[PDB]
């Protein structure tokens, strides 16, 4: 709001202002590829983590 | 005799489906040569002692 300044005459109308301010969402991706032959033929069980 | 068109004569046929698997392939012999074994990795390893 204005600053109260001294009163000498008739009222001063002053004005004031909005801002405003926008985000724009993003999308994002990764993805992995492995072949069936080689997920079932682990037997050791190495390549289980990946989810 | 009841003048019949020839597409609708055509119709009274009866299907048989008796020439199916007519010509098949030569007969397999590569059970007198071989030995069937099964797998369950990317290879398989075959180990012997000697006499």
């Amino acid at each position: 709001f204005p600053t109260l300044k001294e009163w000498v005459g008739k009222r001063t109308i002053q004005q004031m202002e909005a801002h405003g301010y926008s985000i724009a969402n993003k999308t994002f991706e990764g993805t992995v590829g492995i072949s069936r032959d080689d997920f079932e033929d682990d037997n050791l069980g190495i390549y289980a983590p990946i989810f | 005799m009841i003048v019949t068109p020839a597409s609708i004569k055509a119709l009274m046929t009866s299907w048989r489906k008796d020439f199916q698997g007519g010509l098949e392939d030569a007969p397999s012999q590569y059970n007198k040569i071989a030995m069937v074994v099964n797998s369950s990795t990317r290879s398989n390893t075959y180990g012997w002692l000697g006499k």
